[PDB]
RNA sequence: AACCUGGUUGAUCUUGCCAGUAGUCAUAUGCUUGUCUCAAAGAUUAAGCCAUGCAAGUGAAAGUAUAUAUAUAUAUAUGUAGAAACUGCGAACGGCUCAUUAAAACAGUUAUAGUCUACUUGACAUUUAUAAGGAUAACUACGGAAAAGCUGUAGCUAAUACUUGCAUUAUCCUUUUGGAUAAGUAUUUGUUAGAAGGAAUUAUAACAAAGAAGUAACACGUAAAGUGUGUAUCAAUCGAGUUUCUGACCUAUCAGCUUUUGAUGUUAGGGUAUUGGCCUAACAUGGCUAUGACGGGUAACGGGGAAUUAGAGUUCGAUUCCGGAGAGGGAGCCUGAGAAAUAGCUACCACAUCUAAGGAAGGCAGCAGGCGCGUAAAUUACCCAAUUCUAAAGAAGAGAGGUAGUGACAAGAAAUAACAAUGCAAGGUUUGUAUUGGAAUGGUGGGAAUUUAAAACCUUCCCAGAGUAACAAUUGGAGGGCAAGUCUGGUGCCAGCAGCCGCGGUAAUUCCAGCUCCAAUAGCGUAUAUUAAAAUUGUUGCAGUUAAAACGCUCGUAGUUGAAUUUCAAAGAAUCAUUCUUUUUAAAAUCCGAUUUUGUUACUUUGAGUAAAUUAGAGUGUUCAAAGCAAACAGUUAAAGCAUUGUGUUUGAAUACUAUAGCAUGGAAUAACAAAAUUGAACAAGCU
RNA sequence: CCGCCCGUCGCUCCUACCGAUUGAAAGAUAUGAUGAAUUGUUUGGACAAGAAAAAUUUUUUCUGGAAAAACCGUAAAUCCUAUCUUUUAAAGGAAGGAGAAGUCGUAACAAGGUUUCCGUAGGUGAACCUGCGGAAGGAUCAU
RNA sequence: AAUAGAUCCGUAACUUCGGGAAAAGGAUUGGCUCUGAGGACAUUAAUGUUAACUCAGAACUGAAACGGACAAGGGGA
């Protein structure tokens, strides 16, 4: 009857929906980084919870535990391939500390920017 | 038939669904009665056939502490444990004390051990006067609605004693 | 009516079969036979899903049409036939033996095999019947009744099988030295040395179980495979050799490549 | 993200609620809507009523063919097929719905040493024979009835339909070998003996009685002897019925229930597949209950799970899977291995169809579809190509299922531009900003490749095809909470707005409008319900002098809670200065100076057994993501690997969780219990 | 304090309660009465086939057997009665809430002009008054 | 006129808690053949002799009738 695949959101709403500081913050990132809407910056502070979320889960077990020396390198390397931790970082109070521009950083059109080609973010959009 | 429909160990009544299964059944019983020799075929689950005898005249019954079986007819039937009104109506069950002829034990023990295995047994007076009449006791053991064949043992000891004294300090 | 049910939802088909989510609605129900349908696969899984050799249950009907595939050097053709824990199955078309096992991880594996080892079975005891005429039959993991076995063999033990005339070769016991293979456990696969059995009056008996690497796991008694003694298994056994290894370190020789 | 804010006052600090705020795989509805992917969908109310069509059939070697057709050497032998029909199997699966149901069903955990079990699998049998009997369908002829899946009579023929019925083996002894002896599968009865289980009235064996059903009077052809069909018993398997322990929402304005009418138990029987008050007869007076019985309510099918969560919790779960129940309401029954079956039958009740009026026929809570009910829910479509089931099993079916249609239920990605030069503003020749003016690209139309059962969609390619890129984004607000106007007109306590506080009587920052601004954005409001907020239900974690709240007081049972006390330390290696690891030290049984067990439970530690889907989580560039469970690697055209000339290779689909109850398990602390004196032992010797 | 404020009585609207009416309706149980269909058993007995004889026909017997009937049982359904649950009509009665500048008084808040309040009892147009015993939340922490 | 005896079942409002009450309202009842229960007395745990009608239950039976005549409440608001 029903399908069997999942769907999940990939966002979730602020709440206290005018704080004037924290719209003054979101607007300030969706012109520098040039993305359409604060949605977005939704979804990619949703994705920064869920690695944060694990990280201090994982900080939360005494170190060599099985389940920290299995999940932290696997979690540590997923944020080294997708680049949001560097060679000097190790351990994980670093992805604890990562930022939101830290992980928008990565987004194809802040790329193609940095490199060139467009010389504008929203050109590059 | 079976399991529902009564009163929670508490006294309490249950609320009844799942109307009636077949696997619970429950078929009327059979009065078997004793004459010519006449039964019915049941279809049991799985088609497993079972012998509803309706009358009997005979039967195999065994001289235990011979340990020898031999067939005989039943004369009548004197006592059962259940309703009484099983012996007044002569329906055979279970657990029905009968009255069967004697003669082929007679003489089979005058053939075999002559005079009138573990042989050299004395007998017993009691069983003996029994037989010197023609007609003994004798027990049940078959399910005759089940199996189709009415079919005991001759009672012999402190249970012939019993018997004797409960059909007739005594009336 | 409530008779037996005749088909199998594929979320609800054994996890051990590996059959994805969409990929329909219905999973093979497997043919009663040698092996419970829990701890077997059909083969029509085992060459279409494993083998690959059929993409569709047409193509595993088309395959089985010709006497080719046999199971235990005899034809079958019944599309959802369960193979079952230990057996061979030979394919005449392209001459390869396979015998079915466990991975590491719980699974049913075909596991090449030469001519020469694909007529040595081996069949778990699991009841002795003594019936008229004091003659004694084994009944075996596989279904199967062994008449006339040799009076030393006990409830646990196996016995090595030729598939050709169906005799026993020799048989093997159960002491703390004998390998053994774990069939249904969270340690389903693992192939160790029996370290200690533990008989509780009245409920499972539990053993543990030595690996090679001395590290020790407990199972029921009835979820286990004699194999062989401590010399050496009697039957060849797939690339892990029944190895687990913890997860933490399977993911550093997955990475070094 | 472990959060608060407006409102009682002249002002203040509290309590306290109202209101605000956000989420909802949570429903409806309003406005709006350019793409693609993904896909819930007549559950709520009416388990209400249904027109129509479909939803279970089945013959490729293998039961029965002069209906019939065909082809080879020549009426001969082979065949190939084959309508109908008999026979066999299936139709007890699937699909739908959630009415009933409150220790019932269900879940985890047992038992079946108390049972049944088709197909399939392995074993393997006992008290005229060159092949036995009638009797029937199809068919033929005569018919009846308005009508139906109605059928009478007469005549024949088959069968794997129905029914009869035809070696031999084992054992004793002289001792390869000669004579001798015996002959029932299940099931039932009586008397006995007795590889395993935890425990046997077990397997099995002997004797004495009965005794089913069978052991082929059947059909096709594989190695350069086989198969099908059928058959007794055992075993396996697919299952099922009962069954142990433990676990559920509200209500005491339900406190005593059950017991003639079986309630609790004993005995004997009947019945069942089996156990059982399941039923019967006799007997006894029991059984449950403030640890909530018995009742009542549920807008209650249970669970896996869902929403919301810092942690606790609160609420939901008709609905993918599992289990249960039902087919308008009841009841009864046939066949069958399996049904108390409903696209099976019988009857009653309520509906309801045809009728020539005599009689027939029905059950959409199957798929579409219709009426009704409503706030509330889609096509009377295509296909068996995939998944899988049934069959006489390749070849046929399948509204199972899949595909498309409707579809702003939800979910994911993502257009409505980007860029160069002056004028202007800001700044030491840097940013923003109306003009031009060329690129870029979708949306769209057409052809195609492809996809697909066919088609459509996606993707890809080729033609056109954007300047007011008219290819024109909306929803709701602008006093505070709460981001954004003391801007301009109209109205003037009216109209109206306003969740709350409040605005409106001529200057309305609040109504009706315009402009501008704000918020979110192809989405945004509204209503109701629910979660957080709520430490305003408080175990964590509330309050009770005065805000609500200590019984008038004491006794007191259940419950909850309960003083201290019984085996303590020393010594030795390793990180950094400490920390960490190891041995013994009373008494009783074990091993000839040494070899090894020394209450019960709670609790706690480890395991075992844990269905998947969902959840957490490992791996994997679906173009990302939602996802899925895949995939990855050399190859303008072949090296290498291995095989003694060819064969691709490497993989992954983990782990965790799965009560609180049950099984096993280390245990020193903390808790109970046990044993412990108006006395109770132990040892030695003698005695029975 | 020209503050605040209480109650009766008038008028309007809304909600709920009591209520004669042996009120009404729909359900659900229980007993009783009748009782379709049907398992089983028995009684049956249309005939359909056998065994005997005469050289087209007859008797007897064996089974097998359809209508039909009876009796235990399973038991739908209908009716009577009783009880319970839910909904509901009603003369009249008596509350509560809301509304409007209504009428009468001044109960409370100041020693509110008789301090207030509690329990109880009686009385009065209403707020209320009075008796008895209490409390200070009193207008007294005090020869 | 309607039952009306007896046994079994069931019994409301109201109440001065005693009643109401035989409330209301149901079922059964003959004959025959049986079954079961209820006592007293003597011998060295056990065996015989003997008596009332009183209940309960079951078959069978009949033109479904049985407190068969006699006798004998109508209830309710």
């Amino acid at each position: 009857p029903k399908s069997y695949r999942n769907y999940s959101k990939t966002a979730r709403n602020p709440k206290r929906p005018f704080e004037k500081e924290r719209l003054d913050q979101e607007l300030k990132l969706i012109g520098e980084y040039g993305l359409k809407n604060k949605r977005e910056i939704w979804r990619v502070q949703y994705l920064l919870a869920k690695i944060r979320s694990a990280a201090r889960y994982l900080l939360t077990l005494d170190e060599k535990s099985s389940k920290r020396i299995f999940q932290g390198e696997a979690l540590l390397r997923r944020m080294v391939r997708q680049g949001l931790l560097g060679e000097n970082e190790e351990k994980l109070d670093y992805v604890l500390g990562l930022t939101l521009p830290k992980l928008l950083e990565r987004r194809l059109q802040t790329k193609v920017f940095k490199l060139g080609l467009a010389k504008s973010v929203h050109h590059a959009r | 038939r079976d399991g529902r429909h009564k009163l929670r160990l508490t006294g309490g009544k249950k609320k009844i669904h799942k109307k009636k299964r077949k696997y619970e059944l429950g078929r009327p019983p059979s009065n078997t009665k004793l004459g010519s020799r006449q039964v019915h075929v049941v279809r049991g689950r799985g088609r497993n056939y079972k012998y509803r005898a309706i009358k009997l005249d005979s039967g195999s019954f065994s001289w235990p502490t011979f340990g020898i079986s031999k067939n005989t007819r039943i004369i009548d039937v004197v006592y059962n444990a259940s309703n009484n009104e099983l012996v007044r109506t002569k329906t055979l069950v279970k657990n029905c004390i009968v009255v069967i002829d004697s003669h082929p034990f007679t003489t089979w023990y005058e053939n075999t051990f002559g005079t009138t295995i573990g042989k050299s047994k004395n007998i017993d007076p009691l069983l003996l006067e029994q037989f010197k009449q023609g007609r003994v006791l004798a027990c049940i053991s078959s399910r005759p609605g089940q199996c189709g064949k009415a079919d005991g043992y001759i009672i012999e000891g402190d249970e012939l004693l019993f018997y004797k004294r409960k059909m007739d300090k005594r009336n | 009516g409530k008779g037996i049910k005749k088909h199998l939802k594929r979320v609800n088909a054994p996890s051990h079969w590996m059959l994805n989510k969409m990929g329909g609605q219905y999973a093979p129900k497997t043919s009663s036979g040698p092996h419970k349908l829990l701890e077997s696969i059909p083969l029509v899984i085992l060459l279409r899903n494993r083998l690959k050799y059929a993409l569709t249950f047409d193509e595993v009907k088309m395959i089985l049409i010709q006497k080719i595939v046999k199971v235990d050097n005899k034809v079958r053709t019944d599309c959802t036939f369960p193979v079952g824990l230990m057996d061979v199955i030979h394919i005449t078309k392209s001459n390869e033996y396979f015998r079915l096992l466990y991975d590491i991880k719980g699974r049913f594996v075909p596991h090449r095999i030469t001519n020469e080892e694909s007529k040595y079975k081996l069949c778990k005891v699991k009841k002795i019947l003594l019936r008229k005429g004091r003659l004694s039959i084994a009944v075996t993991h596989d279904g199967r009744s062994i008449p006339y076995i040799h009076p030393d063999v006990k409830v646990n033990d196996t016995v090595r099988l030729d598939l050709e005339t169906g005799k026993v070769l020799e048989h093997l016991k159960f002491q703390v030295g004998s390998l053994v293979m774990v069939t249904a456990g969270h340690s389903v696969g693992r192939v160790g040395v029996i370290s200690s059995i533990d008989k509780n009056m009245g409920t499972y008996d539990i053993i543990h179980v030595k690996d090679s690497r001395n590290k020790v796991f407990a199972t029921r008694l009835s979820n286990v495979f004699v194999i062989g003694d401590n010399t050496k298994p009697y039957i060849s056994l797939p690339r892990e050799k029944g190895i687990k290894l913890d997860i933490i370190e399977e993911r550093r020789n997955r990475l070094k490549a």
